[PDB]
Order: C-alpha cells, then structure tokens, then sequence
C-alpha cells in the first residue's frame, strides 16, 4: 500500500496523542491503535488507526521491540514526520 | 501485545 509521510506539530507539554501496539517481540509492526481526540495527531490529521509506523523523523521503526519504539517516539519534539502504511 | 499511549 502507499507509504504516506505525515506531519505533526506539538509543544513539549503535549503528547503525540496516539496509542501504539505491536512490535518485534509480537511479530507485528508498530501499529496505531488509537488517535486521541483533540491532541496533536487528531488536530493535525493524516494518521489513522491500523497504520503501521515505518519511521518517525527518519528513524526506522520496522524491527523495533515495543519499548524501543515507545522510547524513540516519546523523544521526538516539535515538527514530527511519520512514515506510515495502512495494513 | 501491550498498548502504550504517547
Ligand atoms: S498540525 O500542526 O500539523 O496541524
């Protein structure tokens, strides 16, 4: 399917406003499980539930364990670019 | 899996 590059802006006192599930230990990609209303992902648009996050800010998430992805994602700030594909 | 809010 199409790999979309999706932009999101957030202040440091904000979360991304997504939940993720999956990861290498589960044999599945890092998947968006929920988009929280009113938060940056929702307000900025372009992300959807069921999207696999292939990368964030150029950092490949394709073979990451759940906790690694949590770390990487949680450390991104300001203008953030996701590369996602709906599965 | 786990489910983590970010
Ligand atoms: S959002 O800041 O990119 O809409």
């Amino acid at each position: 399917g199409p790999i979309r590059k999706v932009l999101l802006l957030k202040e440091d006192h904000e979360g991304l406003g997504i939940s993720i599930t999956g990861g290498k230990e589960h044999g599945v990609p890092i998947l968006i499980s929920e988009i929280h209303p009113g938060q940056p992902a929702d307000r900025c648009g372009g992300l959807h539930v069921g999207d696999a996050i292939l990368a964030v800010n150029g950092v490949n998430l394709r073979d990451t364990k759940h906790k690694e992805a949590v770390t990487i994602l949680s450390q991104q700030r300001g203008e953030i670019e996701f590369e996602v594909v709906y599965v | 899996v786990q489910d983590t809010r970010l």
